[PDB]
């Protein structure tokens, strides 16, 4: 699957500390195949809620927020 | 052992078809910000 | 199998802790170089 997929799915949970939970439990649920992806939604989905912007490409400087 | 094959540009250039420039450069950008983490516990 | 947790900051800061900033700036200045050759074919 795209990473895409999981970004819109993944931006329907706000506040941050429900990202955490939901990636917590698809952590025991993936193949780790698609975790590839899924990897890349969960940062991109933080980066542009810590910033409080939302971008379509993220800019290296915020990856530096990402806890 | 997962880093030693990272070291050699021969093999880091090699694997490094195995991925489009997208994906690399989303991982990239993750990683520089990285070592500055690094840099600034090491310059503490 | 190296490239999947490379994508990953979480990931990325653990395998770090156990190089030397020289090895990590090293390291980065290779990909930095390849990542170059990649973006110069990109674009070219």
């Amino acid at each position: 699957l795209t990473k895409t997929d999981y970004l819109m799915r993944l931006r329907r949970c706000q506040t941050i500390d429900t990202l955490e939970r939901v990636i917590e439990k698809n952590k025991y649920e993936l193949s780790d195949n698609e975790l590839a992806v899924f990897y890349s939604a969960a940062d991109h989905r933080l980066a542009e809620l810590t910033m409080n912007k939302l971008y379509d490409k993220i800019p290296s400087s915020v990856w530096k927020f990402i806890r | 052992e997962a880093l030693k094959i990272l070291n050699n540009i021969r093999t880091l250039r090699a694997q490094a078809r195995e991925c489009t420039l997208e994906t690399l450069e989303e991982m990239l950008e993750k990683l520089e910000v990285v070592v500055n983490e690094r840099r600034e516990e090491e310059s503490a």
